[PDB]
């Protein structure tokens, strides 16, 4: 079916412009659809921004009057979003979504891209290993963690053992303080499998091109 | 601007039971060609909204048939014959009949299950962070229910509330529980100054709190 995917700078300076791209695969953008831009604010309110249909016809929400521009490049089968004069109020998750012009069906959304409007500086994170205390390793289950601290902006991706370990994992939302984010993740495995089977935290922060692969070492002799 | 009002704001449902949510628009959504541009979308935790119902009463592409949209004019209803854990998330209604198109504020569907006490784990600052002059003590309160819980920190028996940051997760669709993370951040100098660190969790599953501690310099 039709698949959409956003891309574009995740951080933008106030009063500058936001510029996103949506690549469509499995369907020509010059057919049947209406390509929309929709954004979700931190509170979870959705706002329709606008669209450009299969024939190039556009339409945008009056709430953005003059700041929005929606275009396309048929040779590349992509449509774009441009929002100028941004402010922190434009900070939100952006989505592109296709809907049939005829009935508004077959709605397909991209994975969504987060865009932060700030003057703060990009900072890579410190990935700290969370090794369990001796006392809490004698049960049938053991819980380990990983602490990603001091990064900006969002997001970061975190997996365990390159994604081969997904059961019993809890990755919490990041908390912001002083223009810096902190996030944690926990993973629970059968105690007898650790430390025999190593457990590694894989963290990536695209904004700073940084990657960390921290193996959790047991407290005590290693 | 057409105002889309959803209700209830939240809703708790036991697996297997039916669910019904409403959406009322400030203007009729029927057009000049007999179509009603009313859609229903579900947004699971961390995912992007996804199609459910379109054209007011028609089931969208690939959507399970447990979903049923109904109504006309300004009152619409979404019914789930029988709820499954994977239905948890936020439900939205959207209208494409009046420019500009608007969304409802959403309805959060929560799965109701048997109470569950949290699994508490406490972690000392790592060696690496210690070399940076900072010291974070982390505590995980995992897979509990209901979602209401309280975490208290204690340094050498004394409670500590400054320097604590918390984060919750959405409800998990695999077991319908919640999880929370609490972090106490101190300076390396202050951490190195005390001995015991305690993470106290109080949940309705027990009259007395679940306590986890460790002594600095002890495995």
């Amino acid at each position: 079916r039709v698949q959409l995917q956003q891309s574009g700078p995740g951080l933008v300076k106030p009063s500058q412009s936001l510029s996103l791209t949506c690549t469509v695969t499995g369907y020509s953008i010059t057919s049947d659809f209406a390509w929309n831009w929709i954004r979700q604010f931190p509170g979870n309110k959705l706002e329709w921004m606008g669209y450009i249909n299969y024939s190039g016809f556009t339409s945008h929400n009056p709430s953005l009057k003059s700041r929005i521009s929606i275009t396309r490049d048929t040779s590349k089968n992509q449509f774009f979003l441009q929002l100028n004069s941004v402010t922190t109020e434009d900070t939100a998750t952006y989505y592109c979504a296709g809907l049939l012009w005829y009935d508004g069906g077959a709605g397909s959304w991209g994975q969504g891209t987060l865009v932060t409007v700030s003057a703060a500086k990009t900072t890579a994170p410190s990935v700290y290993p969370l090794a369990p205390v001796c006392g809490d390793t004698t049960g049938s289950s053991v819980t380990l963690g990983c602490l990603v601290k001091g990064y900006f902006p969002e997001p970061v991706t975190l997996t365990w053992n390159s994604g081969s370990l997904s059961s019993g994992v809890h990755t919490f939302p990041a908390v912001l303080q002083s223009d810096l984010y902190t996030l944690s993740s926990s993973v629970t495995v059968t105690s007898s499998t650790w430390p025999s089977q190593s457990i590694t935290c894989n963290v990536a922060h695209p904004a700073s091109s940084t990657k960390v692969d921290k193996k959790i070492e047991p407290r005590g002799p290693t | 601007d057409v105002v889309m009002t959803q209700s209830p704001k939240t809703i708790s449902v036991t697996i297997g039971q039916p669910a019904s949510i409403s959406c009322k628009s400030s203007q009729r959504l029927l057009n000049s060609n007999g179509k009603t541009f009313l859609n229903w979308l579900l947004q699971r935790p961390g995912q992007s909204p996804k199609r459910l119902i379109y054209l007011g009463t028609k089931l969208d592409s690939g959507v399970p048939d447990r979903f049923t949209g109904s109504g006309s004019g300004t009152d619409f209803t979404l019914k789930i014959s029988r709820v499954e854990a994977e239905d948890l998330g936020v439900y939205y209604c959207w209208q494409g009949t009046h420019f500009p198109y608007t969304f409802g504020g959403g309805t959060k569907l929560e799965i109701k299950r048997a109470d569950a006490a949290p699994t508490v784990s406490i972690f000392p600052p790592s060696s690496e962070q210690l070399t940076s002059g900072g010291a974070s003590v982390v505590c995980f309160l995992n897979n509990f229910y209901p979602k209401d819980i309280n975490v208290k920190w204690k340094i050498d028996g004394s409670e500590r509330q400054n320097g604590v940051l918390n984060s919750w997760t959405d409800q998990d669709s695999k077991d319908s529980t919640y999880s929370m993370s609490s972090t106490l951040t101190l300076t390396k100098d202050e951490y190195e100054r005390h001995n015991s660190y305690t993470c106290e969790a109080t949940h309705k599953t027990s009259t007395s709190p679940i306590v986890k501690s460790f002594n600095r310099n002890e495995c």
